[PDB]
RNA sequence: GGUUUGGCACCUCGAUGUCGGCUCAUCGCAUCCUGGGGCUGUAGUCGGUCCCAAGGGUUGGGCUGUUCGCCCAUUAAAGCGGUACGCGAGCUGGGUUCAGAACGUCGUGAGACAGUUCGGUCCCUAUCCGUCGUGGGCGUAGGAAAUUUGAGAGGAGCUGUCCUUAGUACGAGAGGACCGGGAUGGACAUACCUCUGGUGUACCAGUUGUCGUGCCAACGGCAUAGCUGGGUAGCUAUGUGUGGACGGGAUAAGUGCUGAAAGCAUCUAAGCAUGAAGCCCCCCUCAAGAUGAGAUUUCCCAACUUCGGUUAUAAGAUCCCUCAAAGAUGAUGAGGUUAAUAGGUUCGAGGUGGAAGCAUGGUGACAUGUGGAGCUGACGAAUACUAAUCGAUCGAAGACUUAAU
């Protein structure tokens, strides 16, 4: 049981021993690095908290995330480490393991592994009814009027409310996101780059997440 | 070539070079690669080269015959080991890069 | 890619003040416009370095055919203008001179306005 | 893809030329077909003799797709045409020839008294 | 369509808690002695973003 | 039962718009399929009937205005019904309920059907509630940044074929299994552009007419982007992958064990087990305005005697500005000279496909060399040349009561 972070990169092509075209992700989980250790004890579940991007020193005058405040500061420096800029955790791990302050390196997994993976989906606006959720659009010609626009909501007269499960224009993307079953391909520890197969909801740059698979077949 | 210098670095490996290089409007004799069966053969398959796109091994083409009157174009990805080896054979002259004007049987290449 | 308009609209505007800001050096525009014609005039001050015949045969399609100026009571056409004058001045230096100045809103239409210049 | 009322060529003896695609039998109501998928067919015309007629209905594979199939090596095919040929669940045809060469794939779903005659698998 | 209701003089008040308009960044100026307005020129005297560097 | 044809005449005549279809669904169960069972005039495969069960699914076309219905071909099955015979401030308007005309007919006649037929205007800029998304203000007994628990809610829930077990069980034979294992697909849902292909209006090239750049050349303007062929990023489905699981807890129908009331028998009253896609738990997501306002780490930490309180400030965030990986606006995020945030420049990828000029060969149209040439929007590193200047705002000094040291 493991897990690390990484960054999506880009998707390529690579193949099989058997000739297969496979295709692939890429992730990156440089400068991964364990910060703190929360334990049952007083926090009432064991995990892990995570650190991968190496961000700069305490301000003087200074902005925006590129640096750091004090408390950040106050946090990294605690287990003789860097301030780091995304954090998360990880429960559903070998808490046993994973002294508090060092590294998560990629050599923890291994080709032929199974993992899912999480992610932000993209950016998306207002998106209308067919494009939200694939409602079926109207007709064109025989007169109509009714081409895209989300039907008639609901009921009557009667049934007067209209139910909160109902479909709409809002919003179509900014949401957390699981990918089970995917499979490793490689584990390049020079570049510090790993491979996956499949294809994982990120944008360019965005944040990756990964772990070991929990229904492995159990 | 760079697309990141992270990608192109580690798929390094899988490319390979054996690679005729050209242009299209090409005659050429692929001599590839089957298994089925389990029989451990090979095919050839001959026409105008239509396509080369991409860069990296991403990299393609698309080739075509005309087999007892029906039109055939078949496309791979070029660096594949279930390929065995390439022969040109002619060498055209055309004023386009892709070819899909092909249609039936005056095209003379030229 | 930016959208003031249209498409051939956008486009003849620009050879417009892009044909303009040499005759006068500097302009008062929206901060818009400003940025897209920076764009292109940097391209043309990097182009009026190299001087070749190709050169002109590149800053014809978007300087205009002709618009005259006097200085001294000269003749000048905003191309001999360019490649025997402006990039004379900024050899030693890359392109990209021109900068921008959030001057000021105008009253009628709420709009930011600026003063582009070259110099 | 091939689909509902959709008229193909054929490639055998049949006196027949061309067909008709009421169903694409398969799981509870697909649309599609590609390569390999038996399709319930009738006949909208005939050259004269051969064993099958107007007003006909049977059976046919697909063969000779016009938006071919992926190989799984990464390699892909493509025909100019749409095409089929008649058939009664011995998956043996009817037919003495084929004309008009043969996809592969069909060597999955067991099929070799065509691949017998067709130049060529491909 | 249409109101079927007059709307009363609180939620036509409460309504606009937000046709407010939001106090413009403004600062002094470097050797021009009064107020103006943030990444922006002066309108005044000779202009002063850094100093004079334009007459209007 | 209150889905039909009906009876009643209680709301509606200063207007409650009706048939059917499209999009949208939602529900009941008297179950159409899957799951489990009892019985059989069930040898087996297939079945008939009854019971539990509504978690999901319940198709394309021909024919009519059509509910209905017949038919074709599929399929595991192609459910019965309620929701103004669902839904017209969401759509249609074919029949029917306007005016015209006509056919059979009834009428002495104007004209009307027990009918038929060609055609015929469908308005509403959403105030409130409801719903989909999303920001402010205050609160959670000091102020901030991060992480996260998860009471609750939502979502997913389908299923075939084939090999094996085994041509075994069964039966004379024809024929032909449970159980379990294993691969393979349908439809559906999510995520993405590396592939296949689409689009791609500041990319590229060819090209017709015409006007202009004083002329040839080479270009520009206009003509649906003037047309035609390609097409990067980006957005995309038919593409690419992925998924429903496994498993456990308590259960209904049913099967039991021990066993009396009732010395026997008895599945039950005392007691113990067992058992379905159902319930729940597990799986994905949201989620402390869960006013029960949580928990953890870290950070800031004065002077004024009003005693209570005041202060500009601290940590921090913002005003302002450059910009996208986000974007209707606001928000989120990358960044702000002690800097690579965006632009430009220099390289590069990819794309287009042999620039111009020059010479040469041509009576010329045109070709060859100079040259994988020139060009290049969004993609990739480097490069402070320009632009994010100097700056102001906001924000604490931790109430009491008990019980603890
Ligand atoms: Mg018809
Ligand atoms: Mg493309």
């Amino acid at each position: 049981t493991k897990g690390i972070l990484g960054r999506k990169i880009g998707m390529t092509q690579v193949f099989g021993e058997n000739g297969e075209l496979i295709p692939v992700t890429v992730v990156e989980a440089k400068e991964n690095v364990v910060l703190q250790k929360k334990t049952v004890e007083v926090d009432g579940y064991n995990a892990i908290q995570v650190g991968f991007e190496d961000k700069k020193a305490y301000k003087k005058d200074a902005k925006s995330n590129k640096y750091a405040n004090k408390p950040a500061e106050g946090h990294a420096k605690k287990a003789d480490a860097a301030p780091k800029r995304f954090i998360r955790e990880f429960r559903n791990v070998d808490v046993d393991a994973y002294e508090v302050g060092q590294e998560v390196s990629v050599d923890t997994f291994v080709a032929g592994d199974v993992i899912d993976v999480t992610g932000v989906s993209k950016g998306k606006g207002f998106q209308g009814a067919i494009k939200r959720h694939g409602q079926s659009r109207g007709p064109m010609s025989h007169g109509s009027h009714f081409h895209r626009a989300p039907g008639s909501v609901g009921m009557a007269s009667d049934a007067s409310r209209v139910f909160k499960g109902q479909k709409m224009p809002g919003r179509m993307g900014g949401n957390t996101v699981t990918v089970q079953n995917l499979e490793v391909v490689q584990v390049d520890t020079e570049n510090k780059v790993i491979l996956v197969k499949g294809n994982v909801p990120g944008p360019k740059k965005g944040l990756v997440e990964i772990r070991t698979s929990i229904k492995k077949g159990n | 070539m760079t697309n990141h210098k992270l990608i192109e670095a580690v798929t390094k490996s899988q490319l390979r070079t054996d690679l005729p290089s050209f242009r299209p409007g090409d005659t050429l004799r692929v001599h590839v690669r089957i298994i089925e069966g389990t029989r451990e053969r090979i095919q050839v398959f001959e026409g105008v080269v239509i396509k080369r796109r991409g860069g990296g091994v991403s990299e393609t083409f698309t080739v075509r015959k005309i087999s007892s009157g029906v039109g055939v174009e078949r496309t791979f990805p070029l660096h594949t080991p279930k390929i065995e080896k390439i022969e040109v054979k002619r060498r055209g002259k055309v004023r386009r890069a892709k070819l899909y004007y092909l249609r039936s049987l005056r095209g003379k290449a030229a | 890619r930016k959208l003031g308009r249209t498409s051939d609209q956008r486009k003849a505007m620009l050879r417009d003040l892009a044909t303009s800001l040499i005759i006068s050096e500097r302009i008062e525009t929206t901060e818009a416009r400003a940025k897209e014609v920076r764009s292109v005039v940097e391209k043309l001050i990097t182009l009026g370095k190299k001087g070749d015949l190709a050169s002109r045969r590149n800053a014809a399609k978007t300087l205009r055919n002709v618009e005259i100026l006097n200085e001294d009571e000269t003749t000048q056409t905003a191309l001999q203008k360019l490649f025997g004058e402006i990039a004379e001045r900024y050899t030693e230096r890359q392109g990209g001179y021109t900068r921008i100045l959030k001057q000021g809103p105008r009253r009628g239409d709420g709009a930011e306005s600026v003063i582009i210049e070259l110099v | 893809m091939i689909q509902q009322e959709t008229r193909l060529k054929v490639a055998d003896n049949s006196g027949a030329r061309e067909v008709l695609t009421i169903k694409v039998l398969g799981g509870s109501g697909r649309k599609t077909a590609n390569i390999g998928d038996v399709i319930v067919c009738t006949v909208k015309n005939a050259t004269p003799g051969g064993v099958v007629k107007k007003g006909d209905v049977v059976k046919a594979v697909i063969v000779r797709t016009k938006s071919g199939v992926r190989r799984n090596d990464g390699s892909y095919i493509k025909f100019d045409e749409n095409a089929c040929v008649i058939i009664r669940d011995d998956k043996g045809p009817r037919g003495t020839r084929i004309f008009g060469p043969v996809a592969r794939e069909l060597r999955e779903g067991n099929f070799m008294k065509i691949v017998s005659l067709a130049p060529e698998v491909l | 369509a249409v109101p079927k209701r007059r709307t009363s003089k609180t939620r036509k008040n409460k309504r606009r808690t937000h046709f407010k308009i939001s106090v413009p960044g403004m600062t002094e100026c470097p050797n021009c002695g009064r107020e103006y307005k943030l990444s922006h020129r002066v309108c005044k005297n000779c202009g002063s973003y850094n100093g004079e560097e334009v007459a209007a």
